[PDB]
């Protein structure tokens, strides 16, 4: 419907989606910073990500060059300070399992019991330039302290990835929605650099698929592959038959029945996973 | 019996996982038996003829066939009842997902009646275990919606098998293991997989490796799993039967054509045929025509140089203008031409296949299997139909997009998604691009 | 340089440095490149004509055996096709080479016993390994080399 | 690849090259990012320091 997102962008809508992107900018960074806060924080990353996908079903039918996709990024240059500090926040959380997963970090640590000290983690994380001075006080507070002996840097870093797996994909989805659509634009292109790894870590979960409907015009559909599908996809007997339907449709098959083909080829494919995972150990 | 029964489809499961590993052992017993089948003899002298092996410093040959026989012929077994639990369900849901389109779109036994395929279906609409390994099971009852006012709805329902249709509709609106089993659907389910051209080939494997024990030389037939087996060694084997309508009647026609040239030398030249060099004993082989017309087509089409090689010079002053123009135009015919055809037939189909399967791999590399351009639109920019297939246009996004709508609910689409969720369930492909794909309309909008 | 030492060893060592010719121009080359341009293609050919001789030996020596002899003295009785591998061997020599099958070396098929099992089996014998598997091979170098 | 790792460590890694100062382009573009006395000790650079 054009009608109501016209609607919603003479209405006063922005005001609050900046304000609503301000009370959550904050409280992610208030709420994280003790152990009995968890139910509240998952509460409000299922809200943010109701927002987003409200903001995503608005860019739905959008043209190249539209006002919806400009006042969506003045919106967000009106209000920089708090989605910097959301984005920053999904980039330090989403760091520490790439930077507790290397080889020094761990030849670091030499407690048989793995709960390392205070000083010697921060010591560290200051050794490599990936991470800053005000960042790792930050990560340090947002931690158990218990007696600053006990970070326990395995249940800290699984603890704000389920409830901002959802959330960091689809902020991730955002802002490559809105830079392939209106290009050109050095604000945004400012956005992507400060939110380089929540893309590159999700860019073989994101799938890009365009459709063409709705009077002719051509729409880039973004949608989610889970990890199950994936590894299901690349393994032998699923690409021995990719390999036989693509020979016996570009050499005896028809040009309108193709897509025909291809559906039934789609269908068939879930089946055989399907009998894959029923078979799986 | 609970535990029995986990134990078995632990064996299925475990067989079932390593089918690619169970077939390599498979042949490479297959190949370690004929292997050393090479060193047999014949002898007069006991070990009539007796088949005994011959061996230097080893006697340990003759009980290892013996035991990679019985270890080949439990092998092959495995391997069936494996095909017989991985594929033999995917081979049912192919025909039973085309018949059931075929029954609710364009009405395949409801408005028209028929092909073999067409008559061996009829048993498999009145089970109820009909939509058991498919995704769809209220098929009927698309159908009777669709076509139930048109025609009387109580033949419709005896004709799919639908038992109470009047009273378990009412039942699903509101609210001895063998002998369960339905007789029908097995009987049916059992004659399809004996159509599949897999499990004949399959089946002929193991009736010979059976077979392989009453004579241990029928192990020689599964040495030509080689040519089945790559891909590289079955163009040579099915260029013969694509081309086979052409070729057998060449051969027809090379057997009139010595058919007619022996009656021609039955009449006329039948004292020169004498292949016998003692005088006493004389054996003129033209003396019955089907005596010789087996000896024409025996050394005449194998010669290279004409029948003329094997029967006497034609020095004598009596026919010999006519025979030395006879053999000439015989040579000139079966072998220069007839028996070129023959090789110009297969030889060429043998090469056309060979070119189809490198143009497959070549106008995959160009075009975009999705939309219709080609890959020098691309080229504008560099590493553009990378760009094209792995983000933007990939088969497996297609897939990966269908099996993300299965699985969330109807009321959490959005609209770019219902919609094209409405267009694949009454199965219309309007929605693919086909031609333009984010660089042909948008071109002077981007930069 | 190696085999130019070995040339003083035994002079005869000196004939394989005039296969330079064949790597010198760049005429020659494409005939010796061909082979191993296609080479995965040939191997398993001469793989496939392995196992259909050696399926055509395994019928001649269980049925058509008393016709395998080729000395021509009564008393000293020379019988091939009496063990496999030196009969096996005897049909991948003469029966790929001799251009009309493997009948042209053994006795007519004038007897009684076997007269039309053995006059199917020779023309289906010429038929696949020379007419066909033959001009596949040299219809797999010749548009190769082209 | 593997015997290719015998090059590195010898002072006349560059001694037929154009390009003599790659070590140091290395060392200035991964050095931040992992060790770098391993990555001195893996290039073979007598006295980085
Ligand atoms: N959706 C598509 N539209 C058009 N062309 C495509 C599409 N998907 C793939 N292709 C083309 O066909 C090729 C298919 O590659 P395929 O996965 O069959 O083998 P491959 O690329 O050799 O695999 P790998 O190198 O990973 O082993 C692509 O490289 C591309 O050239
Ligand atoms: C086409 N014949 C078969 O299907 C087949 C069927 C049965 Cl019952 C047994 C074997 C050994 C078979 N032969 C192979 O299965 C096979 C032959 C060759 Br040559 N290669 N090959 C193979 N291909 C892929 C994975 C593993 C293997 Cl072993
Ligand atoms: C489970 N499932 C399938 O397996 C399926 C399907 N359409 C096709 N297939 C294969 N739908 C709608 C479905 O719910
Ligand atoms: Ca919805
Ligand atoms: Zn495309």
């Amino acid at each position: 419907c054009t009608g109501n997102q016209q609607s919603l962008a003479h209405s006063r809508l922005w005001d609050a989606v900046v304000g609503f992107l301000h009370v959550f900018a904050h409280m992610m960074m208030k709420l994280a910073q003790d152990s009995s806060q968890i139910e509240l924080l998952k509460e409000l990353l299922d809200l943010q990500k109701d927002m987003v996908v409200m903001l995503l079903s608005l860019l739905e039918g959008n043209v190249v060059n539209g006002m919806i996709a400009r006042q969506m990024v003045d919106m967000l240059v009106e209000s920089s300070s708090n989605v910097e500090m959301i984005l920053k926040f999904f980039d330090m959380f989403l760091k520490l399992k790439d930077i507790v997963g290397s080889e020094a970090f761990q030849d670091y640590v030499t407690d048989p019991r793995g709960l390392i000290s205070k000083k010697d983690f921060q010591k560290a994380m200051d050794s490599q330039k990936q991470f800053t001075g005000p960042e790792i006080q930050f990560l340090l507070s947002c931690s158990e302290a218990d007696e600053n002996e006990m970070i326990n840097f395995e249940e800290f870093a699984n603890r704000f990835q389920e409830p901002a797996r959802d959330i960091g994909f689809n902020v991730a989805v955002l802002l490559t929605n809105l830079s392939e659509h209106v290009p050109h634009d050095p604000r945004l292109r400012n956005f992507l650099e400060l939110a380089e790894s929540i893309l590159e870590y999700f860019r073989p979960y994101l799938g890009r698929i365009e459709i063409m409907g709705a009077s002719r015009r051509i729409e880039r559909i973004y949608f989610e592959i889970s990890e199950t599908n994936r590894a299901q996809w690349e393994m032998p007997q699923v690409k021995e038959s990719k390999r036989q339907f693509i020979f016996d449709v570009v050499n005896e098959g028809g040009e309108a029945e193709k897509m025909e083909l291809f559906v039934s080829f789609c269908e068939d494919t879930i089946f055989e996973m399907q009998i894959a995972a029923q078979i799986s150990e | 019996w609970g535990e029995l029964e986990v134990q078995r489809v632990k064996f299925l499961n475990y067989l079932s996982r390593n089918f690619y590993t169970l077939r390599f052992l498979a042949l490479f017993l297959a190949f370690a038996i004929n292997f050393i089948l090479l060193f047999y003899k014949v002898s007069d002298s006991p070990p009539n003829m007796v088949y005994y092996f011959l061996e230097e410093s080893t006697g340990y040959m003759e009980p290892a066939l013996w035991c990679l026989s019985l270890l080949h012929t439990l092998v092959a077994f495995l391997c069936i009842i494996g095909y017989n639990c991985l594929k033999v369900p995917l081979v049912i849901f192919k025909r039973e997902k085309e018949l059931a389109r075929k029954l609710e779109f364009d009405g395949l036994y409801i408005t028209e009646q028929p092909d073999v395929k067409g008559q061996w279906d009829r048993l498999v609409l009145n089970t109820p275990s009909f939509p058991s390994n498919y995704w769809d099971k209220f098929v009927k009852r698309k159908v009777l919606d669709k076509h139930g006012d048109i025609f009387g709805r109580e033949r419709i329902a005896e004709l799919l098998g639908m038992d109470l249709a009047s009273l378990e509709i009412t039942a699903h609106n509101e609210r001895t293991w063998l002998m369960s089993i339905d007789v029908k659907y097995q009987i049916w389910k059992f004659g399809v997989i004996f159509t599949d051209n897999s499990f004949l080939y399959l089946g002929w494997y193991m009736v010979m490796s059976l077979l392989g024990h009453y004579n241990n030389f029928f192990f020689a037939a599964h040495l030509l799993d080689i040519a089945m087996g790559v891909k590289t060694l079955r163009t040579i084997l099915s260029s013969v039967t694509h081309n086979g309508k052409q070729l057998v009647m060449t051969v027809g026609l090379l057997a009139v054509v010595v058919y007619l040239y022996t009656v021609v030398a039955f009449n006329f030249f039948r004292k020169f045929y004498n292949k016998s060099e003692d005088e006493d004993e004389p054996d003129m082989k033209c003396d019955d025509m089907m005596t010789c017309y087996l000896f024409h087509m025996y050394v005449g089409v194998r010669a290279g140089g004409g029948i003329g090689d094997e029967i006497e010079d034609p020095a004598g002053d009596e026919y010999e203008l006519y025979r030395v123009v006879f053999d000439i135009t015989f040579f000139f015919f079966v072998i220069v031409i007839l028996l070129a055809i023959i090789q110009g037939l297969i030889i060429d189909a043998f090469g056309e296949l060979r070119d189809q399967q490198e143009q497959v791999k070549e106008d995959m590399e160009t075009k975009c299997f999705i939309c219709g351009i080609g890959s020098d639109y691309f080229d504008t920019t560099p590493h553009g139909f990378e760009t094209h297939t792995l983000e933007e246009h990939n088969l497996a996004n297609y897939m990966f997009f269908l099996m993300y709508l299965i699985n969330k609910d109807e009321t959490e689409h959005t609209g770019q998604e219902s919609y094209v969720w409405k267009m694949y369930q009454e199965r219309c492909w309007d929605f693919f691009p086909a031609g333009d794909c984010f660089r042909k309309q948008y071109e002077d909008q981007l930069s």
